[PDB]
């Protein structure tokens, strides 16, 4: 399987420094070049840098001096190193596939992206509240107060995907994000049926599971 | 650097249609060219590269042509699973540079929102405040409004609204307003409404509880 994963610290202070890692399978990076890309949050993409099969890298010119890019062959892996990240460098980065040593070689797959957040606030994992309850009903869940982004929601570990509607985190004037997931379900099932949002906020290792009953 | 001019910046178009999006490069780009599709929450997948090479796996109905410094993307017949924002991007030189989108919205038929209110929690009230959530679930267009009643008195200044991406098979949106209170203003009160309207429904419907 061809894949590209991101991974690193996903909240970085000011003035100190982002590392991403890129991990990629199904090639070699002796064989094929990677590329790092953003996006700040409803913007356009932005490309940062490439390293290629052969080692040599190219960068945007305005950010260069703030770039390093190391290649672990044996590990899969590329390490992409931003120095004196501001506010403005908050955005979701991305590695992307192109193959050989030159620009002309179109960038293929893409990883799944990671989203960095560049701020002087701490960690703080969400609180989960329950949203309790024709023929249907709804319910969800609150998930509040968290920082930084993501947090990701699933209904029954899994099992409950059709009806569910996650909502965009809304940023709070004090600094904290707030989401509520939603379901629909028939109202026979309220009494009988186990309904439990499973939360996971990785910036922090919480994970919590609230269940939600009819009142 | 190379700049990407890419229009239009949104599209609203009907499953079965035609659409045209378009990207003029400043300099010869020669044919490098590609096209990508972001869908929301999504990594940018490859559609197009070298202008109208239609990548393995990509349905027929993307195609990408050249008229010089001018390059398309056409999507022949629209699928409800299309909304995404695309990008054109070169990679003649460095830096490599992108165009800056194009948000593609799939068009369809007035759908009314179905409306739920849920109260506060008693874990949350025992927290010191009181968040009263307002659902509109499943219509079209995004267009609505929502405005909370609190003792038959508006509120102003105390909610907040977020909206989820279109359905990818009944191409809806859903709307979330929270209304936040203090634990000592919301025990002032009793009856909580969200009133609710949207084209799709003849008249304002209201949904609400009383506290207890
Ligand atoms: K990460
Ligand atoms: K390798
Ligand atoms: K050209
Ligand atoms: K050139
Ligand atoms: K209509
Ligand atoms: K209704
Ligand atoms: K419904
Ligand atoms: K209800
Ligand atoms: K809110
Ligand atoms: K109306």
């Amino acid at each position: 399987q061809v894949t590209l994963k991101e991974s690193g610290p996903v909240l970085v202070k000011p003035t100190e420094t982002l590392t991403l890692t890129c991990t990629v399978s199904g090639f070699s990076l002796t064989s094929y070049g990677v590329h790092w890309i953003r996006q700040p949050p409803g913007k356009a993409l932005e490309w940062l840098a490439v390293i290629w099969a052969g080692g040599s890298i190219s960068y945007s010119t305005s950010l260069m001096s703030r770039l390093t890019i190391s290649k672990d062959t044996s590990k899969s892996q590329v390490v992409l190193t931003m120095t004196n990240m501001d506010p403005v460098d908050t955005a979701t980065y991305y590695c992307a596939r192109a193959y050989g040593d030159y620009v002309h070689y179109a960038m293929d797959y893409w990883g799944q992206g990671t989203l960095v957040t560049v701020s002087s606030a701490s960690t703080k994992g969400p609180s989960v509240f329950p949203l309790a309850p024709g023929g249907t009903a709804a319910l969800g869940c609150l998930v509040k107060d968290y920082f930084p982004e993501p947090v990701t929601v699933s209904w029954n570990s899994g099992a409950l995907t059709s009806g569910v509607h996650t909502f965009p985190a809304v940023l709070q004037s004090s600094g904290l994000y707030s989401l509520s997931s939603v379901v629909t379900v028939p109202s026979s099932s309220l009494g009988t049926q186990t309904y439990i949002c499973n939360v996971n906020h990785k910036p922090s290792n919480t994970k919590v599971d609230k269940k939600v009953e009819p009142k | 650097d190379i700049q990407m001019t890419q229009s239009p910046s949104s599209l609203s178009a009907s499953v079965g249609d035609r659409v045209t999006i378009t990207c003029r490069a400043s300099q010869e780009i020669s044919g490098y060219l590609t096209w990508l599709q972001q869908k929301p929450g999504k990594a940018p997948k490859l559609l197009i590269y070298a202008a109208s090479t239609l990548d393995s796996g990509v349905p027929k109905r993307f195609s990408g042509s050249r008229s010089g410094t001018d390059f398309t993307l056409t999507i022949s017949s629209l699928q409800p699973e299309d909304f995404a924002t695309y990008y054109c991007l070169q990679y003649t030189n460095y830096p490599l540079t992108f165009g800056q989108g194009t948000k593609l919205e799939i068009k369809r038929t007035v759908a009314a929102p179905s409306v739920f209110i849920f109260p506060p929690s008693d874990e949350q009230l025992k927290s010191g405040t009181a968040s009263v959530v307002c659902l509109l679930n499943n219509f079209y267009p995004r267009e609505a409004k929502v405005q909370w009643k609190v003792d038959n008195a508006l509120q102003s200044g105390n909610s907040q609204e977020s909206v989820t991406e279109q359905d990818s098979k009944d191409s809806t949106y859903s709307l979330s307003s929270t209304l936040t209170l203090s634990k000592a203003d919301y025990e002032k009160h009793k009856v909580y409404a969200c009133e609710v309207t949207h084209q799709g429904l003849s008249s304002p419907v209201t949904k609400s509880f009383n506290r207890g």
